[PDB]
């Protein structure tokens, strides 16, 4: 009824692969740097403003 | 009254200070732990409400403690860990306070501004007792 | 009552206890 | 003594479109998302002498339709379009939307959907049986298989509706999910036809398609006008000011 | 300001985001794992003008705008697929096969 | 007439439309 | 946002080729063992139109 099969003296490893996270990383730094940049030029704006 | 407006501006001024000082405090208690009597830190928040004397001030009723879950970082060489040997770690969002205290100056600022123009007005309204 | 008002009192003394007496 | 309020227009404007753009950058990893073009309107008052005034209103496009990049992440059942295909799904009100998110998913009573609403195929939703593994061809054939049994018994149960809308005449709803305009609807019909002109491929992902080259443009942009729509404001106070004293004796 | 309260939800997004990753490399050793995928959505969208006319005999662009509300970390799955076989030679070590779970 | 001169008719109002239907 | 994941689909399947080399190479002596290899294709070409 679909169930696998099972080996003795064998461990199923983690299915995890690594370049994937790497990008995601840097694509994860790239885009916290770029939300960064658009709150920091946002407080800019309300200084400005402010300092009418 | 042309005079509430001083107190408007200073209930603002006032909530403001309050929230900056709220956000301060749990920036320098992020990584706190074991407070005193050992219950562990809970992040605080403020609420704002108007005042219906209608339009009227600010006010703080009272602080909120967060119902955010703490981290549960496992250390079972801290007396504090439970029978799963779990610490808790307060929960404070370094990036919602950087924003809470930017908005509080902002506010500042512009209420500061307010009561400026509004102290030249005055000034020159009293001009014509005479 | 609310702060900025009026008391005929003062405040108890603050105190920041390290750790509970 | 009335630029007062066209400066102030303006800077409100670019706060607007300011806010637009820190909307699309926000978002920039939703697999199957749409950036939001904005660009600003003008709109002259006039009548009767000297059509000065001309004031500042922000809007925004449609979307651009840009195809956003692939991933390849090996899922069987992970759909990415042609260059502008579309998978329509009935939304909460139920009515049908269009979308390009093509993580689905399965319920436990095999139920196919995309995130939150259901797929829609040939009549209502499609249903798989009950734990069948899934595979999408490339013309949108549903090929299930049942567990345990041989693999000589892979049955289709069903087949996407792909749809094809180039892009000029499609608006986003309050939920994000993309619809035909009124005159589209009216000409093509309230429900579009299927058509096989459009191929999907299996296992990879569909991204977002934001420029982040643009979006920094446009933030210094947008800084650069409001100061100087603010360094108006304050001019104009600073004249009228001066001036109000006139009436004095 | 709706844009500091939309870059604070994008930063969240982008640090609940880097934590699920670090959180996949950190097990990177752990017999039997699963590795996470975090998908998010964006919230929905307010509307503060309606388009107007089109096609009026002109080419005009549309006219209506509707500001963005943010992102929000809506799922995270993880992915049952099958992994290696690491061979231990230990007697009391099962691997298994397909899609099956010991109770 | 020129502005800023008398005159006996009012002005008419001002639309300012996004779009020209 | 544009080459990061063209690049991991290329690392990708170069891992994908790496995989099934070490399994070939790793049943060198098992009877009766068919050698395996793959084959790739492109993804969806995008298309700009010209005015």
């Amino acid at each position: 009824n679909g169930a696998g099969l099972l080996y003795q003296g064998y461990v199923e490893t983690s299915n995890v692969n690594v370049a994937e996270e790497l990008v995601n990383m840097i694509q994860v730094q790239r885009a916290y740097e770029i939300n960064s940049k658009a709150v920091s030029t946002t407080d800019q704006m309300l200084q400005k403003l402010t300092q009418l | 009254a042309l005079l509430n407006i001083f107190d408007i501006a200073g209930s603002a001024l006032a909530a403001q200070s309050k929230r900056l000082n709220v956000a301060a405090s749990n920036l320098a208690n992020a990584d706190s732990v074991t407070g005193p009597d050992g219950q562990p830190y809970r992040a605080k928040q403020v609420v704002f409400q108007v005042d219906a004397a209608a339009t009227g001030g600010v006010k703080v009723a009272s602080v909120i403690e967060s119902q955010a879950p703490e981290k549960l970082v496992y250390e079972p060489g801290n007396p504090l860990a439970d029978a799963n040997g779990y610490v808790k770690m307060p929960n404070v969002d370094v990036v919602g306070e950087m924003v809470n205290t930017m908005s509080a100056s902002r506010s500042y600022q512009a209420n500061i501004e307010v009561l400026n123009t509004v102290k030249s007005m005055m000034l020159k309204t009293l001009t014509l007792g005479q | 009552g609310v702060p900025g008002a009026l008391s005929n009192q003062p405040a108890p003394p603050n105190e920041a206890p390290i750790a509970t007496p | 003594d009335h630029a007062i309020y066209t400066a102030m227009g303006a800077a409100s404007q670019t706060l607007n479109q300011q806010a637009v753009t820190a909307s699309n950058l926000a978002n920039a990893s939703t697999p199957g998302f749409r950036a939001q073009l904005n660009a600003l309107r003008a709109v002259p008052v006039d009548g009767l002498s000297l059509a000065t005034r001309t004031l500042v209103t922000a809007s925004t496009p449609g979307a651009d339709m840009t195809p956003g990049q692939l991933d390849y992440t090996s899922r069987p059942l992970d759909v990415a379009l042609q260059q502008d295909g579309w998978l329509v799904v009935q939304a909460a009100d139920g009515a049908e939307g269009y979308t390009r998110n093509g993580n689905i998913q399965v319920g436990p009573t095999g139920q196919l959907t995309i995130q939150g609403h259901p797929v829609i195929g040939e009549g209502g939703p499609i249903t798989v049986p009950e734990g069948s593994e899934i595979t999408i061809a490339a013309d949108g054939t549903i090929s299930a298989l049942n567990p345990g049994d041989p693999p000589n018994t892979v049955a289709p149960v069903g087949r996407l509706k792909l749809v094809k809308a180039e892009g000029n005449e499609v608006q986003r709803s309050d939920d994000g999910l993309f619809r035909l305009t009124a005159e589209a609807q009216a000409e093509r019909g309230a429900v579009l036809a299927a058509d096989p002109s459009i191929r999907i491929m299996s296992g990879v992902l569909e991204g977002s398609n934001v420029k982040p080259v643009e979006a920094m443009t446009d933030m210094i942009a947008n800084a650069r006008r409001f100061e100087m729509q603010m360094k108006v404001i304050t001019s104009v106070d600073e004249n009228e000011g001066r001036a109000n004293q006139l009436l004095s004796m | 300001i709706s844009s500091l309260w939309i870059a604070k939800t994008g930063l969240d997004a982008q640090q609940t985001n880097m934590d699920v990753i670090a959180n996949n490399l950190a097990n990177v050793s752990t017999n039997g794992f699963k590795r996470q995928r975090a998908v998010f959505e964006d919230l929905l969208y307010q509307t503060i003008r309606q388009p107007g006319a089109q096609s009026s005999e002109q080419t005009t662009l549309p006219s209506g705008l509707q500001i963005g509300t943010g992102v929000r970390p809506v799922a995270t799955e993880r992915l049952h697929s099958q992994g290696n076989l690491s061979q231990t030679n230990n007697s009391k070590d099962v691997a298994i096969k397909g899609q099956g779970f010991f109770q």
